[PDB]
């Protein structure tokens, strides 16, 4: 409530939100597409996308 | 056995390695090289048997490692430390015995209360350190070094997810064992028995029971009863993955009317329900290899002589250390036959990750960049809801 | 703990495995133009043989 000048370099600006970023994820999905043995009644074994992890 | 091959002797002479040129305050400053042979090694080509071999690529295999919980993640705003909630206990009504004198209507009856005071969470921290001197002696291109620095950051934001996942399942298995006193355990007898006993226990959630909850260790709810039901949009059951595999290949397969009776949407599971450990007896650190083993997992800050309080966890296999046997106990089910059922909004998970990354610290006098990660997690079990364990006890 | 703990170095650990070379593989075949003509009744089936 008291103003003064709340903006100083750090810890005058840290007690507010302070740059919400990099949320801990379920962006790649778990327990839904993963942990899923609920696959369709298939027709053949067609292919599996070989991914080359490069970085 | 040994080897009289001269280039094997060259590899074995580690005195000329680059490692000796950083442990010491002075060194050689010129190199005369050496005649490198490839013959009688694992490094021959047919034509040119005198070249040092070549590496063509690296690829930096990385996996992203989710949480399986963070719809539980609500966000408080990092103020205060004590939070609590409370209920009113039941009062069964009484008959009208009019023979009693009329002035008791002046006498009072306050309602009764059971609270549960929780307290603070805990803040998790980890460091990592990008060098500019030793680490670039590898990485034949700079692009591999940039992918390296990116991938170490991505996996050090995945490990926090797998960490809080395994310690959540640690906390509620620990609550399943050391709490949840006498009624709500149910002894199964086989891997198919508790498959029936779970939806025996389902539909016991939804009768008005003064049992099935954990009021009897609240503040004022030591003596008295308290009734609560569930809704079936809210129940969460958990178990070993082998149990739900036995479910999904046996009962919903070999039966014939599974249009409505399939509770499998509320089944979360795990591979094994223990890799976690609990302190007893409040030891200290004495031996060198113990903290060296701690260095293998990121625990740098502990030294010899540092105590360990009784309420801590260790989250990986650490009990095989000679200084922990008898002091450290694994939170695990007893018999690989486990089904702990509850309702959601009985667990409280609440973290603060707003100021998560910190600014990097540059150390010029050894030329590194150090990053920290901080986040304030809190988790507990509210004891005011219906829960049933099923094991072999 | 002590406040000078922040200038301690925490290097990341990696785990490697190396791989050798592969194998180059080779096969050869030789066609003829003079006596091969003695075993066909057209030029078309000889070209079918060659393909």
């Amino acid at each position: 409530m008291y103003e003064g000048n709340n903006m100083r370099s750090m810890m005058g600006t840290s007690y507010e939100d302070s740059r919400l970023n990099k949320r801990t994820e379920l962006n790649e999905n778990m327990s839904i597409d993963t942990n899923k043995s609920e696959d369709s009644y298939g027709v053949q074994i067609h292919s599996l996308s070989k991914q080359s992890f490069t970085g | 056995q040994s080897t009289k091959n001269e280039t094997a002797l060259l590899v074995a002479k580690s005195a000329k390695s680059a490692l000796q040129d950083f442990n010491h305050d002075y060194s050689k400053s010129w190199t005369f090289g050496d005649k490198w042979d490839n013959s009688n090694t694992m490094f021959e080509t047919f034509v040119n048997k005198y070249l040092f071999p070549k590496i063509n690529e690296t690829l930096l295999i990385d996996i992203a490692l989710g949480n399986r919980f963070n719809w539980l993640a609500k966000e408080q705003d990092f103020i205060g430390q004590y939070s609590e909630e409370y209920v009113i206990m039941d009062t069964v009504p009484i008959n009208m015995d009019l023979s009693k004198n009329e002035e008791l209507m002046l006498k009072r009856n306050y309602p009764r209360m059971a609270t549960k005071l929780y307290g603070n969470g805990i803040v998790k921290k980890q460091k990592f350190t990008l060098n500019n001197n030793d680490t670039r002696f590898n990485f034949q291109t700079l692009a591999d070094a940039t992918n390296y620095a990116l991938g170490v950051y991505k996996k050090k934001i995945s490990d926090i997810n797998v960490l809080e996942e395994k310690e959540m399942r640690a906390m509620l298995v620990d609550y399943s064992l050391n709490q949840l006193s006498e009624t709500n355990v149910r002894k199964a007898t086989s891997k198919e028995d508790l498959a029936s006993k779970v939806f025996e226990a389902i539909l016991n959630l939804q009768n008005n029971s003064a049992k099935y909850n954990e009021v009897h260790r609240a503040s004022g709810g030591a003596i008295g009863q308290y009734t609560t039901v569930s809704k079936l949009k809210d129940i969460v059951i958990l178990t070993t993955d082998s149990l739900k595999s036995y479910l999904l290949d046996t009962k919903i397969a070999n039966t014939f009317q599974i249009a409505g009776i399939d509770f499998t949407d509320h089944v979360i599971s795990f591979d094994d329900l223990g890799g976690v450990f609990k302190v007893t007896k409040e030891f200290k650190l004495q031996n060198q290899d113990s903290i060296d083993f701690l260095r293998a997992y990121g625990d740098y800050q502990s030294q010899l002589g540092d105590t360990i309080p009784v309420g801590a966890v260790f989250t990986y296999d650490v009990s095989k250390l000679k200084e922990f046997t008898g002091n450290v106990e694994e939170i695990k089910p007893k018999s690989d036959l486990y089904a702990f059922i509850l309702d959601i909004n009985s667990i409280k998970y609440k973290r603060y990750t707003k100021g998560m990354l910190k600014p990097p610290f540059h150390n010029p006098e050894f030329d590194e960049v150090t990053h920290w990660i901080h986040y304030y997690s809190f988790k507990a079990i509210s004891p005011f809801f219906n829960k049933i364990l099923i094991t072999d006890q």
